[PDB]
RNA sequence: ACGAGACUCUGGCAUGCUAACUAGUCUUAGAGGGACAAGUGGCGUUCAGCCACCCGAGAUUGAGCAAUAACAGGUCUGUGAUGCCCUUAGAUGUCCGGGGCUGCACGCGCGCUACACUGACUGGCUCAGCGUGUGCCUACCCUACGCCGGCAGGCGCGGGUAACCCGUUGUGAUGGGGAUCGGGGAUUGCAAUUAUUC
């Protein structure tokens, strides 16, 4: 039904919308502020990855758009490299808290 | 003179009397495409088209399939087929044709000569399964 | 030259053989066919309005894989549970009395039929008959 | 006399029908395969039965 | 962890100084020679006193080893 | 595939008064005695597929069953499908009808209250009466 | 009919194996022709019971097995073959059970 | 909380939402089910009477997602 | 020198082997083979060894057994295994017999239980159990068709000392998973309610 290429929306909103850093524990006490660390893309990419899945669930799991019918979805969190995602901003907003400390 | 290997995987099995004949493919004993758990049909035309007709054009198979889980009987039928061709094509022509064909097969993924070990281990001592065990109440 | 009856997948072979035999047009169905829930573990009644051909039908291929088959170990594909409310499960089946009126509104179809040792027993000839009209039904507008 | 009160109901789960063959002990009866001891005397002849621990 | 014990490791050295002619290197050979001039009663602890004798010719190829 | 009914804001079959919010022919709760296998079983014998649109059903069909469920004795058909059965006061199914009065009916305490039996006052106080076990389990009731 | 079968059944595979063994030689070296060992299922005796003779410690259970091995061979030979083969000073535990049938 | 969508059918009003469908970018009974707002079987509906029509072709059967399409 | 390892059992593997008129070498069970940190890289007085990767069915692979001194831990209510201080005839022998504890303002401890196109029926394609099963006792074993309301089944009816028989055992309270509780023939257990039964 598409006839024309997904590649466009396939790769431009997840593979870049990805975040670029995470946060870990300090010290030896305190649950206040994390440190930034990053990871070699592909665990910070996959724990994107999985939060876009809960994220998924939530646009599913009491919502209108069921499962098995946003494949579109699926294949823009597939393929390659730009940025328009939603648990992923909120993994950036994370990335800005955390690398407040660099 | 009993060249047979059949295909077993998991549980399942599929003896698979493979013969010269008038070189025709039949396969499940129903037709191609209709079965209906349907979860798995794209997955078995890999061969029929990869391979072609003219190297199954005088192949005369005929399968005993038996066994339930899709996983199980399903992914035996691709063991049985590659097997029993390698058989047949090491056995019938040469050995240069069969390694550039089994090696095509087997190249496309590994899953056919290796079955899961994974299985239900015993049930342990003092607990409801292998590892949980009854609350310990203090 | 030679056919057996199981050429076809059997969603659509038994369509066509109980297509035959509901076209055959001289038998009609009691008033206890769907009234029975038969196994817990269906939710509703037969609907299919053919389900004593494939039943039939069903019970010949446990036949065939079985001599004697009144008691042929049955297949349940859904599943390996059965809740129950308060206490635990059993293994599928259906009613008796459905069984002896089906047997009552089966003779003179030469299908199948019971035997003298506890089970049943295969009909050659309308054996013979389902393979040749299958064969020359397959044969002559389904593929040519 | 004594035939008016011996077996007047069936008693069809008579716990006291059985006992340990060897201390003649009322609880813990193994009877499965016969062995219809007290399981510590079970455990006290398993070995020369031919029972062993193997697993 | 893979550390051999010493009943393997000093059958393995009494095997390699006594009988240093016949031992080679391939572990098909080790545990066929190891087979026929050791009385192992078992065959886990055959093969781990081959492949032990198989280290210690990786060694001695290479240099002299005290033991 | 088109049909000249006319969408009804306003329908009524048994007197009863509820929202209408959700679908409907499955979610006639409110209707006692219709559903599941006896009304699917009436709807086959009945010959009807379910070649039409969906969502705007009306109730000819729930009628229909209603009206054999009158009269259902003269077929033979088997009566396992009625809610109070083999009853005292009549060894035949009368009919009753309107809300706030089967619930009333599906607990006919009065005889039993009469007779000074423990089972009355094990239904009075909306305790178990088989005997659930109530302790650590079985506390819902009155929540 | 000439169709004897004999059950070799005993708790090990060793002595029975070597009866089985003894035995099919036995009845080789006479020209007659033996169908092979057939093995069944070997059933397994498990019994669980509480260590603790009292009721105190922690669970713990012994899980005893008795391992009960059983073997079918067919031939045909009359009977005084088959009660000559027997006696053949029998190791213990392979008890023999011989049919005509 | 279901919304209040117009389904009766008139003279007038009834032959001006069959012919909207049509008019968007991405047009299938998922997407005119979340966007649209109106139940995914009227959609279902609507292409089963294209079909009778006869200007498309049935391929599977779904009780959530049809397939009919065209090769012309 | 014990203990640990090794060792026994246990699953995992053959275009191999010893052979079965219940499967057609798939099931059963073998005198046996197979893994060993073995091959190659990288870390290691370049030692013992650790990581990784092809290859391989399998690359820290279930359990069992398990060192003296121990503890006033439990068991004399398992034991003509056990030394005698010592009550009562209401012997802590018997006899389908007889209150409880199946109370609910809870004093505590094991227990019975999954949120939606995944949960559940259209019954529209061949499924697995690991195992149990009838006389020294002993009278109690596991089970297949008919009276038919809708099947276990109130009575006959055969098989099985068992690989032979059982048995190839539309956007969220709606339709979706049950808060007490009532009818149909009840499996035949004196009593079940002061625990057996769709």
């Amino acid at each position: 039904l598409t006839g024309e290429n997904p590649l466009q929306v396939l790769v431009n909103a997840i593979i870049n919308s990805g975040p670029r850093e995470d946060s870990t524990r300090i010290g030896r006490a305190g649950t206040v502020r994390r440190q930034a660390v990053d990871v070699s893309p592909l665990r910070r990419v996959n724990q994107a990855i999985w939060l876009l899945c809960t994220g998924a669930r939530e646009a599913a799991f009491r919502n209108i758009k069921t499962i098995a019918e946003c494949l579109a979805d699926e294949l823009i969190n597939a393929a390659k490299g730009s940025s328009n995602s939603y648990a992923i901003k909120k993994k950036d907003e994370l990335e800005r808290v955390a690398k407040s400390n660099r | 003179q009993s060249v047979q290997v059949f295909g077993r995987k998991k549980t399942a099995t599929a003896v698979a009397h493979c013969k010269r004949g008038n070189g025709l493919i039949k396969v499940n004993g129903r037709p191609l495409e209709m079965i209906e758990p349907r979860t798995l049909q794209y997955k078995l035309l890999e061969p029929v088209l990869l391979l072609g007709k003219e190297r199954f054009a005088g192949v005369d198979i005929r399968v005993r399939v038996k066994g339930g889980g899709h996983v199980a009987q399903i992914y035996a039928i691709r063991q049985s087929i590659s097997k029993a061709l390698v058989a047949y094509y090491q056995k019938y022509v040469d050995e240069a044709s069969k390694k550039e064909i089994k090696d095509i097969l087997i190249q496309y993924d590994r899953t056919l000569l290796v079955a899961d070990p994974r299985r239900c281990e015993s049930k342990k001592f003092g607990g409801p399964g292998a590892r949980a065990r009854y609350q310990k109440s203090y | 030259p030679g056919v057996t009856v199981k050429d076809v997948n059997q969603q659509e072979f038994v369509r066509a053989l109980a297509a035959f035999l509901k076209k055959s047009g001289k038998l009609k169905v009691p008033e206890w066919v769907d009234t029975v829930k038969l196994a817990k573990h269906k939710e509703l009644a037969p609907y299919d309005e053919n389900w004593f051909y494939t039943r039939a039908a069903s019970t010949a291929r446990h036949l065939y894989l079985r001599g004697g088959a009144g008691v042929g170990s049955m297949t349940k594909i859904y599943g390996g549970r059965q809740r129950n409310g308060v206490m635990p499960s059993h293994f599928s089946r259906g009613s008796k009395s459905v069984a002896r009126r089906v047997l009552q509104a089966l003779e003179g179809l030469k299908m199948v039929e019971k035997d003298q040792d506890g089970g049943r027993k295969l009909t050659p000839q309308g054996q013979r008959d389902l393979d040749r009209i299958a064969g020359q039904v397959a044969a002559a507008n389904k593929k040519h | 006399g004594h035939q008016q009160l011996y077996w007047s109901h069936p008693r069809k789960f008579g716990q006291g029908s059985r006992s340990c063959r060897v201390c003649s002990n009322r609880h813990g009866l193994i009877r499965k395969y016969g062995l219809n001891m007290c399981r510590q005397c079970f455990r006290q002849y398993a070995k020369d039965i031919g029972f062993i621990k193997l697993d | 962890g893979r550390v051999r014990t010493k009943t393997v490791k000093k059958a393995a050295r009494v095997i390699i100084e006594k009988y240093y002619t016949r031992l080679g290197n391939d572990f098909h050979t080790n545990k066929r020679v190891c087979e026929e001039i050791a009385i192992i009663p078992s065959k886990k602890l055959r093969n781990k006193i081959a492949g032990y004798v198989t280290h210690l010719m990786k060694r001695i190829q290479r240099g002299p080893v005290r033991g | 595939l088109v049909i000249p009914e006319k969408f009804q804001h306003i329908l009524r079959v048994l007197n009863t008064n509820i929202d209408g919010r959700r679908k409907i022919a499955f979610a006639i709760t409110a209707i006692k005695g219709v559903g599941r296998r006896y009304a699917h079983v009436v709807l086959r014998k009945a010959d009807i597929d379910l070649t039409k649109r969906a969502g705007e059903l009306t109730e000819d069909e729930v009628e229909r069953v209603i009206t054999i469920m009158q009269n259902p004795r003269q077929y033979k058909i088997p009566d396992w499908f009625l809610n109070r059965q083999k009853d005292v006061k009549d060894g035949k199914y009368s009919q009753v009808l309107a809300n706030g009065l089967d619930n009333k009916l599906r607990e006919d305490l009065e005889r039993l209250k009469k007779i000074r039996a423990h089972r009355g006052l094990r239904h009075f106080w909306g305790l178990r009466v088989r005997g659930q076990h109530t302790k650590t389990t079985g506390r819902r009731g009155r929540t | 009919i000439h169709r004897i079968r004999i059950t070799l059944t005993s708790r090990n595979v060793k002595s029975l194996e070597k009866v089985c063994a003894d035995l099919i030689r036995g009845a080789k070296e006479k020209n007659l022709k033996v169908k092979g060992p057939v093995r069944m299922p070997t059933k397994t005796l498990r019994i669980t019971t509480r260590k603790t003779p009292c009721g105190e410690g922690s669970k713990t259970w012994d899980r005893f097995q008795m391992r009960i091995h059983k073997r079918l061979i067919d031939l045909h030979s009359p009977s005084e073959i088959v009660k000559q083969i027997t006696s053949i000073s029998i190791e213990p535990g392979v008890e023999v059970e011989v049919t005509i049938a | 909380d279901k919304l209040n969508n117009l389904v009766l059918f008139d003279k007038a009003t009834y032959d001006k939402l069959c012919k909207e469908v049509p008019n968007y970018k991405l047009i299938t009974p998922a997407v005119v089910s979340e966007r649209l707002k109106i139940r995914g079987s009227l959609a279902r509906a609507a292409l089963q009477e294209l079909l009778s029509k006869g200007l498309i072709k049935l391929v599977s059967k779904h009780r959530a997602q049809v397939i009919y399409t065209r090769n012309t």
